[PDB]
């Protein structure tokens, strides 16, 4: 039963405990039956913020020690806390990833769920490789460009470019060509096309999905914004 | 800064940090 | 690992926003025995409070989302499993933020500063557990934190001026105390007036150094005066 498990996630979701939401979504993940689209938005939700306040640590302890002299006796405190956020991190990300590699891909039925985990598979290979150093950085980059890739052309082929997944994924592909990759002007033009694309048809869009295309597309211009400075 | 990605994460008033 | 560098670390783990770490660090600082500066006592309210304070939120809301009306007995038994997990949790830090008080920070202190500070800190967090509590413990709880409160107010008025913040700032939580645990609106309000009053009374004679923090405080006591007259 997935139903008692999804009462809990919702109601650890309101209350902001994310660590019970995701052991909720993973045990329902883990039952093995396909995912709703409420139910992907609660796994979604909760694994991004277990691993947001560790990202956001470590860049911090990440910047304290690059701004610290070397020299200095107090570094070897901020290297080994910032590897040991880092370890967190790698632990929580190698678990999402192992729930989509053997259920949720797997198993997904139509197009719309396989560019979502596809495009969460490339997220959280990016999160690693925010981290990673010497081959590991490189294969987890492969791995990343290699997730958004696939579902960018799905979604080409079976989405709308209003669709709030298709906008989503050219987003995150675009942070991934800015973040990662360091060719800006790629990813502006992959946000700048979703954002054209949607915009000519933005009659063909859903009341109900209005809200967050919309929220996505304006963060499409406020990257575009951003990255041309 | 940071790009912007997808997915983002009456009482009284007692004293504060 | 020493005293310094557990500072250390428990500064940066602040920094990381990373406060279950700092408090275990202000935790281990305080088990050894050594008395706490104003900055060090300081790491370990912002760390304490900072991990009660998503319990104390969590709970909340599940409370509020427990009184909904038309809810199945089945989900209103899973509702309140939630609210008991969440409220278990609670109860044992606080539990052991009071031990750290009593065996450790609250014995060692004849400084008035550090007395009264710790005696507030027990009211603070007896008082987050009177807010979840049942039936004969709910009195004893209250009792505690009333009593602690009382301690440290009654050790201010004869030590520190009215302006300070630390005499303030218990004003403050003495009050909401009044105010949400005795449901004694009248006591509050007129609690929180006498140190504002005595707050401005004697403004112009305060030093610059304590003038950031106390002025704030005393914006709080307004805020919540206000508020309490509807």
């Amino acid at each position: 039963e997935k139903t008692e498990l999804i009462q809990k996630a919702k109601l650890a979701e309101q209350a902001e405990r994310y660590d019970d939401m995701a052991t909720c979504m993973k045990a329902v993940t883990e039952q093995g039956a396909e995912l709703s689209n409420e139910e992907r938005n609660l796994l979604s939700v909760a694994y991004k913020n277990v691993v947001g306040g560790r990202r956001s640590a470590w860049r911090v302890i990440s910047s304290i020690e690059q701004k610290t002299d070397t020299s200095d006796k107090k570094l070897q405190l901020i290297k080994d806390y910032r590897e040991k956020v880092e370890s967190e991190l790698r632990s929580i990300c190698t678990t999402v990833l192992e729930l989509l590699d053997k259920y949720l891909i797997a198993n997904a039925t139509n197009p719309e769920s396989k560019v979502f985990y596809l495009k969460m598979k490339g997220d959280y290979f990016r999160y690693l490789a925010e981290v990673a150093c010497g081959d590991d950085r490189k294969q987890t980059i492969d791995n990343s460009q290699g997730a958004y890739q696939e579902a960018f052309d799905i979604s080409k082929k079976e989405m709308q470019p209003t669709h709030p997944i298709r906008l989503g994924l050219a987003l995150n592909f675009s942070v991934f060509y800015y973040e990662i990759l360091n060719n800006p002007e790629l990813a502006c033009t992959l946000a700048k096309t979703a954002f054209d694309e949607a915009i000519a048809e933005l009659d063909t869009l859903n009341e109900d999905s209005y809200k967050d295309s919309t929220l996505i597309m304006q963060l499409l211009r406020d990257n575009l914004t951003l990255w041309t400075s | 800064s940071y790009s912007n990605t997808l997915p983002v994460r009456p009482r009284s008033s007692s004293m504060a940090a």
